[PDB]
């Protein structure tokens, strides 16, 4: 069920994150890429229920 | 369209052999969430029973 929510919601596996990087995504780590291109600016929106 | 019928009725929206040529350049899907669609099969076989 967990591969299947990745398909469809297009976010990718972790695909096993090493122990050490996982020390450090907790201290701190960029993660996502750029975009191909943005020509209006960088993308801001959050989420509340 | 009784102006557009100068244009949809020439054969060269109704010869798809580059688009079909540029679809094999495109070849094989690549990523893993559409691994799941290649499932196809045009084959031959007999049709007596």
């Amino acid at each position: 069920v967990d591969r299947w929510i990745r398909h469809a919601a297009g976010v990718e596996r972790p695909q096993l994150l090493d122990t050490e990087t996982i020390s450090m995504l907790t201290f701190g780590s960029m993660s996502e890429r750029n975009a191909a291109a943005t020509v209006h600016g960088q993308k801001a929106a959050c989420e509340l229920i | 369209f009784v102006d557009a019928l100068k244009t949809l009725c020439h054969p060269v929206l109704h010869e798809p052999a580059p688009c079909l040529q540029t679809f094999t350049e495109r070849g094989p899907p690549s990523e893993p969430a559409m691994q799941r669609l290649l499932e196809c099969r045009f084959q031959q076989e007999p049709m007596g029973g």
